[PDB]
């Protein structure tokens, strides 16, 4: 995002409909931290939601 | 065999950092869990720090939690310890060790002990040693033995050795533990216990040699009078 | 934390006999308690772990025994590169604490010291220094007692001590006392003298020294 | 017994390994097993636990 929201205004956004890969944002190394809690970050390409 | 090098100990103003180093060699590093313990100059053993492994389950005793980092190494195979902030409470010889507490529960000690290194919290600076000798009474009868010795002041830091006319004279020869004076800077006397028949005839030569600064000395030593 | 009373502070005992050193603990800590050799100049050396396990590679004449919070330790037979001082680590919450430590030395036969005084060396004067150092060689035990006097005046606060490890040819001590003076003090007293207290002396013996040779 | 005041942590558990055990078996490895595509190479890096 060109600019991101607040912490007092946090953003939602509401995501539905679409294939979410997560491999590119995964093996990314521009992060700092990314930490998934009860899945494991491999199996999110097989699970839906 | 296992064998844990240490390195990088030497001298720190207060207030500054160092890095200590622990090589490995002979078992598998990323196996077993290290510890450091540190050693005041003549008091008892007091526990550093412990790394289980792990980057992150880190534990420190209480005396030094929150100014002292540690932190290991893959590949080569070292270990390393970030001291910041110290005291002159903080002078200690710096130990690294051994544990399996892992799986083992019977060699939960300290298996190995590094041969640790000295770590010195002080402002004074690197300075080379005077000698002086230790000269007898002439008119001493009391008996037949003679004491003489030479005066090793103000060097740092350690060690010294010491020698007796290039070998040749060997009989009797006492170095005493170093002390710490009120000036800042350490003092060592060596001596030797002699038959007094022999001040005037044998000349008696004391060498003293300090490896970090390859100093090596030589005084005779004659009667008075 | 966890506490530890190891007691005595140090004991006498001589080649052959049996040595027990206690170390306490705090809230039954079970057998998580190690126990430590250390010479002078070296690294500690386990000895017991698990309070009864002998080490790999160590004598058989070293024993441990003890559980829970009290732990007995039994040395079988003295030998002369035994002497050392030993430390009990507790292991157990998440061990931080060893012991006190009890020297343990060999017990002998009473010894007179031989009491010396060394003058300052011209030499040393050249310098600017002047010392005055007091021998105190092969005495036991290691109690003693250094009585400095300038002038017949009692002397304290000016002079410096040094005491040996025990030997490893005959277990006996050998003391180094240092009095530090300046050199314009130095021609401002005429009598330099250290007294030397110890048990295998009656009473005290006195070496004296004038300056100037006098 | 094994709970201690100021905390016991001599009891590990493997929590990051490659495929489920077989019965009865004992791992006893200590490798860095890499949590991505990035090869660990021992390094206790990101993705690497």
């Amino acid at each position: 995002a060109t600019r991101f929201a607040s912490v007092y205004a946090w953003n939602r956004k509401r995501i539905s409909n679409c294939v979410a890969d997560y491999s590119v944002l995964y093996n990314s190394a521009s992060f700092s931290t990314f930490k998934c809690y009860g899945v494991s970050p491999t199996k999110l390409n097989d699970l839906c939601f | 065999e296992v064998q844990l090098v240490e390195s990088g100990g030497g001298l720190v103003q207060p207030g500054g950092s160092l890095r200590l180093s622990c090589a490995a060699s002979g078992f598998t590093f990323s196996s077993y869990a290290m510890h450091w313990v540190r050693q005041a100059p003549g008091k008892g053993l007091e526990w550093v720090s412990a790394i289980w492994g792990s980057g992150s389950n880190t534990y420190y005793a209480d005396s030094v939690k929150g100014r002292f980092t540690i932190s290991r190494d893959n590949s080569k195979n070292t270990l390393y310890l970030q001291m910041n902030s110290l005291r002159a409470e903080d002078t200690a010889v710096y130990y690294c060790a051994r544990g399996r507490d892992l799986a083992a529960f019977t060699k939960t000690a300290f298996d190995v002990w590094g041969q640790g290194t000295l770590v010195t919290v002080s402002s004074a600076s690197t300075k080379g040693p005077s000698v002086f000798p230790l000269a007898p009474s002439s008119k001493s009868t009391s008996g037949g033995t003679a004491a003489l010795g030479c005066l090793v002041k103000d060097y740092f830091p350690e060690p010294v050795t010491v020698s007796w006319n290039s070998g040749a004279l060997t009989s009797g020869v006492h170095t005493f533990p170093a002390v710490l004076q009120s000036s800042g800077l350490y003092s060592l006397s060596s001596v030797v216990t002699v038959p007094s028949s022999s001040l005037g005839t044998q000349t008696y030569i004391c060498n003293v040699n300090h490896k970090p600064s390859n100093t090596k000395v030589d005084k005779r030593v004659e009667p008075k009078s | 934390d966890i506490q530890m009373t190891q007691s005595p502070s140090s004991l006498s005992a001589s080649v052959g006999d049996r040595v027990t050193i206690t170390c306490q603990a705090s809230q039954d800590i079970s057998n998580y308690l190690n126990w430590y050799q250390q010479k002078p100049g070296k690294a500690p050396k386990l000895l017991i772990y698990d309070a009864s396990n002998l080490e790999t590679g160590v004598p058989s004449r070293f024993s441990g025994s003890g559980s829970g919070t009290d732990f007995t330790f039994t040395i079988s037979s003295l030998q002369p590169e035994d002497i050392a001082t030993y430390y009990c680590q507790q292991h157990d919450a998440l061990p931080w604490t060893f012991g006190q430590g009890t020297k343990v030395e060999i017990k002998r036969t009473v010894a007179a010291p031989s009491v010396f005084i060394f003058p300052p060396s011209d030499e040393q004067l050249k310098s600017g220094t002047a010392s005055v150092v007091c021998l105190l060689n092969n005495f036991y035990p290691r109690e003693a007692k250094v009585q400095w006097k300038v002038d017949n005046a009692l002397q304290s606060g000016n002079s410096q001590e040094s005491v040996t490890e025990q030997d490893s040819k005959d277990s006996t001590y050998s003391l180094s006392s240092t009095l530090t003076l300046s050199k314009a003090d130095y021609e401002k007293h005429k009598v330099y003298a250290c007294e030397v207290t110890h048990q295998g002396l009656s009473s005290p013996v006195t070496k004296s020294f004038n300056r100037g040779e006098c | 017994l094994d709970s201690k005041v100021g905390g016991n942590y001599n009891y590990l558990y493997r929590l990051f390994r490659k495929s489920n055990l077989k019965p009865f078996e004992r791992d006893i490895s200590t490798e860095i097993y890499q949590a991505g595509s990035t090869p660990c190479n021992g390094v206790e890096g990101f993705n690497c636990y």
